[PDB]
RNA sequence: GGCGAGCCCGAGGGGCUCUCGCUUCUGGCGCCAAGCGCCCGCCCGGCCGGGCGCGACCCGCUCCGGGGACAGUGCCAGGU
RNA sequence: CUGUUUAAUUAAAACAAAGCAUCGCGAAGGCCCGCGGCGGGUGUUGACGCGAUGUGAUUUCUGCCCAGUGCUCUGAAUGU
RNA sequence: AGCGCCGUUCCGAAGGGACGGGCGAUGGCCUCCGUUGCCCUCGGCCGAUCGAAAGGGAGUCGGGUUCAGAUCCCCGAAUC
């Protein structure tokens, strides 16, 4: 063999992959922030009733843990609708506000009127 | 039968066959870092009269300090 | 009393040098084989401008022998280069304005500048705007050479140091005066804060070892000697004489 | 034969590109690569006393295999036929109730602790001594003391040979203490040698210091020198 | 090694003694080997794809230079 | 001269300034910081440079004293 | 002594990547492809990292809407 090179570093050396003897938490951990937990209160005030007919758009307080394909799936996996987009923002009194605009083959009114508000 | 003849031959360590082994190991350790692991112990008998005990265990570290 | 202004030098807060606009340090090439056993062509592209030199700067592109890359370098302006010239460095390469090459080749008399004082440290020595030094005494035994100073002294390098061969171009810079405070402050704005420079007798006595008193006056020998202690060595460090100059050095 | 060109490179200075060399005297070693490096160098350079002079000065490799070929069938036992023997042995005094099934075994002695006392109590036939010890303290003062006692002793290169007749990594020592019936003239033959060689030696040894020896540089400057001086006297 | 010189003995030749290198009109380009010689599985004395050496001399114990038992470092003593 | 400063009693004849000078230093260095490391600032720097001082544009001059106090050079020929 | 301090290329074995080739194995519609491991070869970092809501930094504009939003919401037209 002949070193060609005036610099030694370190050789490429074989490295174990990680085959643990027992699990360390002896189980997963749960999801705690669920379809149930992201969307929390569908919010009825003047400017959040007026999205429902002029808009085709719900209006919800979501926990602040989540993003806008987490409210994307939990909204199609609790109400069995489809989503246009997701509008999220921080009301500022601590949580989050999501306006879900829905697709054009839904009517927000007939959904506010199937979960009761 | 050994450890006897060892202590005796570091205890007068100004004579020739010591101070060039020693001035050896100076430099040895001089180029060394301040703080690293020796696998095994220089002085056996100084470590066993201590308590070095050759067993899965007990560690050497060979350490410098700044002298004055 | 308090610390006075020559001893603040030492901290580096804001007495450093105003550094990020320079171009770079203008070194010699780092000694190799072509260097030491041969020659090999370079091309100076373009000479610039470092901030805080007076003296050109040099960019002078060469090619590496060892591997396929050309490799830039930054030497100082000699006089009379241009743009495009084949700027040769090595042992046996030919005497001529530009070419580095080491002192044992050149003969007597030979006007150079930026040469090393250690064999292999990149120029260190005549390296201002119009400087040289004056190559003599060459020896066969005990490689040692003398070179001329611009300070006037005579030093015994090595044989094997190297220099490039012509005097720093930028000469003539103390020529001008000045003239007002106004280029002194945008010289020293582009060099380093070198600049506060205040009267040690008009500043406090709790500040300076001169100062105070209803006349600015010094009141003590200015001339204080190197074996004082620190926030003591103003005005004349260690002064042999003072006045008057009477000839030029009369050094041995 | 169409076109199939000689293509040659000229690698002088300032022309076409320098190939690939071999670059082993050039290499930024690391720390430990340049401790050992240079304190091989240094042993070279310094005068070592005359107490450990005595290693380097060593069997050669006849010897040393006519040694190994001795020690080969002395060999210790290792744990699987240990507990073989034991399992064996126990079986055979429980069923057949021998009294003294085994004389006398005859098994050579390890470890500098052992030989030491075989030495200063004289069982000791033959003391082999390893060379490669990092401590030389540990081994310093056998040599001097298997000639006070009249014990010969064979100086040996690499003691990881002789861990690997002892079934461990290090070795330092082997005595040899009894010796079989068919086994007597080899030994024999081997201690007259190495009497020879050692034992009969020892006060030529003690006053000759080791080492002392300047880098190939400065030997080829000092003769060129001597070459010069001896052009200007002649 | 002479495409180079040398300093002599001297008929070819000899090396007492040395000089080394293969880039100086030009703001060009220059790497990942051409060539040569061996060794492998494939077409019956034909085709493909590979490996090694010479190109790029051999050996060695500091990477190469400049200082060097000084400078410095630790302690003590006397000046300032 | 333009400039700057005692914010909350001074705006100046004060400070700074270009010019004129002097001294230390060729890097194992001059002047400094740091409790510490051959750690840092000047230093990506090399006497047309860095550091420390007096005077204060231009013109004309820079009188005389080394007794004193400092600074500096020199010698184991020589007291302590 | 020590919480720790100095330093950011210095006194460091300070790259876990890749064009490709060979060998082996697994997987999908094992033809055809996609993966995994080993070996060879190649590959200065000017050294982890932070540091700008005025520096560098690709690409949305026109109309309308509320008591409070607007280049974000609706309509329409585009770009990365
Ligand atoms: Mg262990
Ligand atoms: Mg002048
Ligand atoms: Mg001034
Ligand atoms: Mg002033
Ligand atoms: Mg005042
Ligand atoms: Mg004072
Ligand atoms: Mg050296
Ligand atoms: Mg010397
Ligand atoms: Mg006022
Ligand atoms: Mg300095
Ligand atoms: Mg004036
Ligand atoms: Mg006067
Ligand atoms: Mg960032
Ligand atoms: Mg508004
Ligand atoms: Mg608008």
């Amino acid at each position: 063999k002949i070193r060609t090179s005036p610099t030694f570093r370190r050789p490429k050396t074989l490295r174990l992959r990680r085959q643990p003897k027992y699990p360390r938490k002896s189980a997963p951990r749960r999801n705690k922030l669920d379809h149930y937990a992201i969307i929390k209160f569908p919010l009825t005030t003047e400017s959040a009733m007026k999205k429902i007919e002029d808009n085709n758009t719900l209006v919800f307080i979501v926990d602040v843990k989540a993003n806008k394909h987490q409210i994307k799936q939990a909204v199609k996996k609790l109400y069995d609708i489809d989503v246009a987009k997701v509008n999220t923002l921080i009301r500022p009194d601590g949580e989050k506000k999501a306006y879900v605009r829905l697709a054009p083959d839904y009517d927000a009114l007939d959904v506010a009127n199937k979960i009761g508000i | 039968g050994a450890y006897k003849y060892i202590q005796e031959l570091w205890r007068k360590k100004q004579s020739d066959v010591m101070r060039f082994l020693l001035r050896v190991r100076c430099w040895q350790y001089r180029q060394l870092s301040a703080l690293h692991r020796a696998p095994r112990p220089t002085r056996p008998d100084k470590a066993r009269r201590l308590g070095y005990k050759a067993k899965q265990g007990y560690v050497i570290y060979r350490i410098r300090v700044r002298r004055g | 009393g308090r610390v006075i202004r020559g001893q603040r030098k030492g901290a580096g807060s804001v007495f450093r040098a105003h550094v990020k606009h320079r171009k770079g340090a203008a070194r010699l090439r780092a000694v190799d084989f072509a260097e030491r056993h041969g020659y090999i062509k370079g091309i100076v592209k373009d000479i610039i401008h470092d901030p805080g030199r007076g003296a050109p700067l040099a960019k002078v592109v060469f090619r590496d022998p060892y591997r396929f890359k050309k490799r830039t370098e930054l030497f100082i302006a000699a006089e009379g280069i241009h743009t495009g010239q084949f700027v040769y460095c090595g042992k046996k390469a030919q005497l001529n304005i530009g070419n580095v090459l080491p002192v044992g080749t050149m003969p007597e008399g030979t006007i150079v500048c930026c040469l090393e004082e250690k064999p292999g440290d990149r120029g260190k020595l005549a390296r201002a705007s119009g400087n040289y030094a004056t190559v003599i005494s060459h020896n066969p035994e005990t490689k040692k050479t003398r070179v001329k100073l611009p300070s006037g002294s005579k030093k015994v390098i090595s044989s094997a140091n190297r220099a490039v061969v012509g005097v720093v171009a930028g000469g003539g810079r103390i020529d001008k005066p000045i003239l007002k405070a106004g280029r002194a402050y945008h010289k020293y704005k582009a060099k380093r804060n070198c600049w506060p420079r205040v009267r040690g007798v008009a500043m406090n006595p709790v500040e300076h070892p001169f100062g105070g008193g209803n006349h600015q006056h010094i009141g003590k020998p200015s001339t204080i000697r190197r074996d004082a202690p620190a926030g003591r060595k103003v005005g004349l460090i260690a002064a042999r004489r003072t006045g008057r100059l009477r000839g030029t050095k009369t050094v041995q | 034969n169409p076109l199939f060109e000689k293509r040659p490179k000229n690698f002088g200075i300032g022309q076409d590109i320098q190939p690939k060399r071999d670059l082993t005297r050039f290499v930024k070693w690391p720390r430990y690569i340049r401790l050992q490096r240079q304190r091989a160098i240094l042993y070279k350079r310094l005068k070592v006393p005359p107490a450990i002079n005595q290693f380097t000065q060593a069997l050669d490799r006849q010897t040393a295999t006519q040694l190994l070929k001795l020690a080969h069938k002395y060999r210790p036992e290792t744990k699987q036929e240990k507990k073989q023997r034991l399992l064996a042995r126990a079986e055979k005094k429980a069923a057949g109730k021998g009294d003294v099934p085994t004389k006398r075994p005859p098994v050579l002695r390890a470890g500098v602790n052992t030989v030491t006392t075989l030495v200063e109590n004289k069982k000791a036939q033959l003391v082999v001594i390893a060379h490669d010890v990092d401590p030389i303290e540990l081994v310093v003062f056998l040599p001097a003391l298997c000639r006070k006692m009249g014990v010969p002793y064979c100086i040996i290169k690499g003691k990881a040979r002789l861990g690997r007749l002892v079934h461990r990594k290090t070795c330092t020592t082997v005595a040899f203490t009894q010796v079989n019936s068919e086994d007597k003239g080899a030994l024999a033959k081997l201690v007259e040698a190495i009497r020879t060689n050692y034992n009969d030696r020892y006060d030529e040894i003690r006053r000759h210091w080791g080492g002392n020896v300047l880098g190939p540089k400065s030997v080829a400057r000092i003769a060129k020198l001597e070459k010069a001086k001896a052009k200007e006297l002649a």
